[PDB]
RNA sequence: AAGUCGGCUUCACCCCGGGACCCGUGAAAAGGACAGCUAAAUGUCCGUACCGAGAACUGACACAGGUGCCCCUAGCUGAAA
RNA sequence: UGUUCGGGUCGAAGCAGGGCUGUGAAGUCCUGUGGACCGUUCACAAACGAAAAUCCUGGUAAUAGUAGCAGCAAAGCAGGGUGAGACUCCCUGCCGCCGAAGGGGCCAGGUUUCCUCGGCAAUGUUCGUCAGCCGAGGGUUAGUCGGUCCUAAGACGUACC
RNA sequence: UUAUGCUAUCAGGUGGAUGGCUCGGCUCAAGAGCUUAUGAAGGACGUGCCAAGCUGCGAUAAGCCCGGGGUAGGUGCAUGGAGCCAAUGAACCCGGGAUUUCCGAAUGGGACCUCUCCGUAGUGAUCAUUCAUGAUCGGGAACGCUCCGAAUUGAAACAUCUCAGUAGGAGCGGGAAAAGAAAUCAAUUGAGAUGCCGUAAGUAACGGCGAGUGAAACCGGCACAGUUCAAACCGAAUCCCUUCGGGGACAUGUGGUGUUGUAGGGCUGUUCAAACGUCUGGCGGUAAAAUCGAACUUGCCUGGAACGGCAGACCAUAGAGUGUGACAGUCACUUAGAUGUACGCCAAAAGACCGGAACAUGUCCCUGAGUACCGUGCGUUGGAUAUCGUGCGUGAAUCUGGGGGGCACCAACCUCCAAAACUAAAUACUCCUUGAGACCGAUAGCGAAAUAGUAGGGUGACCGAACGCUGAAAAGUAC
């Protein structure tokens, strides 16, 4: 299944939160330089898949009054 | 669904095209058998995807086979054993309405599967 | 907001690390003192300068020259460039 | 050598990167329905509407 | 590979000064100088490719037109571009 | 359209040609083609009948393989390559053009035409392996160069009227 | 082998007519009807693994979170590759949230430019008697109200007139708006807010009395609704904010009473007792996605394929229709008919509250001013010496009063009470939702069956296309 659901989300602490975040762009980024040489993706549905994980993290903690 | 509020072609015609998928899920109704529609209340269900079903209309009436897969925006199944063989020889699975079959064996791993048949 | 996208990798961006220069993708939003600073925060290594150009695809791509030595190739290996 | 500001060099480019060609990908997935594109053009000929 | 020297001239470029004309008497403001020396830090943003035209502009065109021009242009002849 | 009675995958409409009937408007049938709809009684309606409007829209002739591809400006030739294919693409030599502009730099303007690789259906007034063409990829780095700062003719905003 | 040619047919090419099909268009009916500084509409730019257009979205970027329905697939137009997501219930739909770049009412300043400068981090402008705070700005298909305001044209010319208060302009503004409870209409004595429809009626009236323009009342309907101030009498008896201490307004008057014509109210006295209305309350209706919903997929024939023919079996409060390999009540979605539904909306029983209605008496008090009226000028009007408006001038009265009754004045009679204010319904319209149709059927119907206000054209205001269809299934032709 996915990276990781909205319940692991709220299960993880703050700290937690921000490390996994941290992690996912950094695999965010190696993915985004790896598609910049023209070669495509070992995974293609893994970069949106990372945004989407993202941007739920990112809403977990705005409702959690992290950001 | 259509009600009876619009009884012109153009508008049925919109409504089947512009459907939506939790819409196009209810266009994969397909008759049960004598033994199913008794054992379940309900005249027809919604073909899936592993429940085995006979074809009754076009080529292929009479065979029985395991839902190989869905289309929804298509409104087709894939059945195994219709098949159609291409100019390479290979076996291409051939798409049919599921109006055109018949329930015989149920798949029943998922526990909502009773109240999507009936309720 | 980040404004580093992700490193780039042509012919002439690796070319860059043969002289300790790192080049990337960044928001055109940004400018040279946020690229610096989100790098270092990223990184963990102190930045010399920042060189910054846009391009005819609506990018915007900056040439950071670091300070210690072999650090353009230890983000390069962290990233997974190298 | 015409000076132009941030925007308009940002028009500029995407102006640029809308002049291509459908991809073959597209036209397969289509069944060579969709082949055509409105803003194919070439640069000497009537010049953009943009900057 | 030599890589060292002299001489002449010098526009259309630089500095400086003189004179004549009035008939347009020929801009303003920022900035700078007049009290600054030393040492660290900072100096952001935008443009920058290429054509600039008898094929990259404009005239529907790879159009004999037009489009800023250069305070750009070597030797001989010749007053001379 | 209402209404009566029908035809059609054992082949409807339409289309090409033909037979018969009717003064005729037209109707019907046959052959081929076509692949799903079409008629008929009594009535009722109309966005209802085309050969013409220097008619409109689309398609397409004769003209016709004709004019043009000739002032630019002396424009090419030999040898060797590349390539399936070479007057036309590449190298060497010779012979030529401009040489106070046809060279160099750059404003406005253009907007990727710049560079590399691979192509030649269209473009190039011929050809083309070439290309400002087509496809793919790359390329523009500033405290010192400009804008940015200042104000000019003169605009714009707010207030008053 | 008579070429070059001519005529007819046939075969093929080009082309895209015809036929058939159509998720589009158009019109009509019924609903529903505002939104934005808590930053709208609109635009720019970005956003997809391969993604150029459109669409959606906003650096959390064809998307994120929560609840309900739905349940096995999904990853838009748009079945290509490779992946990803989904039984931890996705996709999808209903409701509620988050994120939401820059420009834009755009609002710290400037904008040539959609960015940039200061960063002192931004209440831009105009306003509201507590300076806490609050209001306005832009958009909306048409409709609504106020004001400004042509000409072509007709008169077979043309000037008054007509076209026409049209076209166009400016301001305001909501789901409706405006009007609205007679200083009215009548006529002998009556009616009784306003609006809208029918009629009056091409009548009265105007008019080179030409062409033309052109009512209203009465009456019949839809829908019905009445009231609040100023003043008289009283005199702070009040209203607002609040950090609940206090502060603000207010004697140049907050509040009580009072609101009108056969006059009414106040003041003085007597009697009857209190209707309408405001609030609470939520019986019960309305009410999201949505759920269920009868009865054949039986034999033979034809066919690639039955929904067809011929036999047979059934349902019908369901024989509207659409899909499904050819015509389907019984194959599927449906249909007739029942169910359910969060937030909401209406809403009856039953309670809390200010209070209402008659008469008597009268050297008593009050009842709207540059107003009503009039002169003159102009526009407009059917408004004619008798429409309405407003420029200038002039200019009253106060219940023993004032106005009207189509020239003025006199008299009689009838009728009302202006010059302050509000007020549902009946009505208009169609961005939008649903339905329907003797409508069109791809040169038609919207310009657009749409990657369409697009390609393209114009410096600009603006002008503006073309393009639908394989097949039952890609079985999209191996070698």
């Amino acid at each position: 299944m996915a990276i990781l659901r909205t319940s692991e989300i709220r299960t993880m602490t703050i700290e937690e939160r921000a490390d996994e975040l941290e992690n996912l762009n950094n695999e965010l980024v190696r993915e985004r330089a790896l598609t910049s040489a023209g070669g495509a993706p070992e995974n293609p549905g893994r970069i949106g898949e990372i945004r989407r994980t993202i941007a739920r993290i990112k809403t977990i903690q705005h409702e959690l009054n992290e950001i | 669904m259509i009600a009876m509020v619009s009884k012109q072609p153009r508008k049925q015609r919109k409504a089947r095209y512009a459907a939506p998928l939790h819409i196009r899920q209810k266009f994969m109704g397909a008759r049960l058998s004598e033994a199913l529609t008794k054992e379940y209340g309900t005249r027809s269900a919604a073909v899936i995807t592993g429940d085995t079903v006979k074809v009754m209309r076009g080529d292929f009436k009479g065979t029985e086979g395991k839902v190989q897969s869905v289309s929804l925006m298509d409104g087709t199944i894939t059945v195994d054993g219709v098949i159609s063989t291409k100019v390479d020889g290979t076996e291409v699975p051939r798409p049919l309405n599921p109006s055109n079959v018949m329930i015989t064996k149920l798949e029943m791993k998922d526990g909502r599967r009773a109240s999507s048949i009936k309720k | 907001m980040s404004s580093i996208n992700y490193p780039f990798v042509t012919e002439k961006a690796m070319m860059l690390l043969d002289e300790n220069k790192l080049q990337f993708i960044v928001d055109t939003r940004s400018n040279k003192k946020q690229i610096l600073e989100d790098v270092e925060k990223m990184y963990g290594f102190k930045v010399k300068s920042v060189r910054t150009m846009t391009t005819m695809k609506g990018m915007k791509k900056a040439v950071l020259a670091f300070e210690e030595p072999e650090a353009a190739h230890e983000i390069a290996t962290r990233i997974g460039l190298m | 050598m015409s000076h132009n500001m941030k925007g308009q060099k940002k028009r500029l480019a995407k102006a640029h990167k809308q002049n291509t060609r459908v991809p073959v990908w597209v036209i397969v997935k289509t069944n060579r329905k969709v082949v055509s594109h409105p803003r194919r053009r070439h640069w000497r000929r009537r010049s953009l509407d943009v900057k």
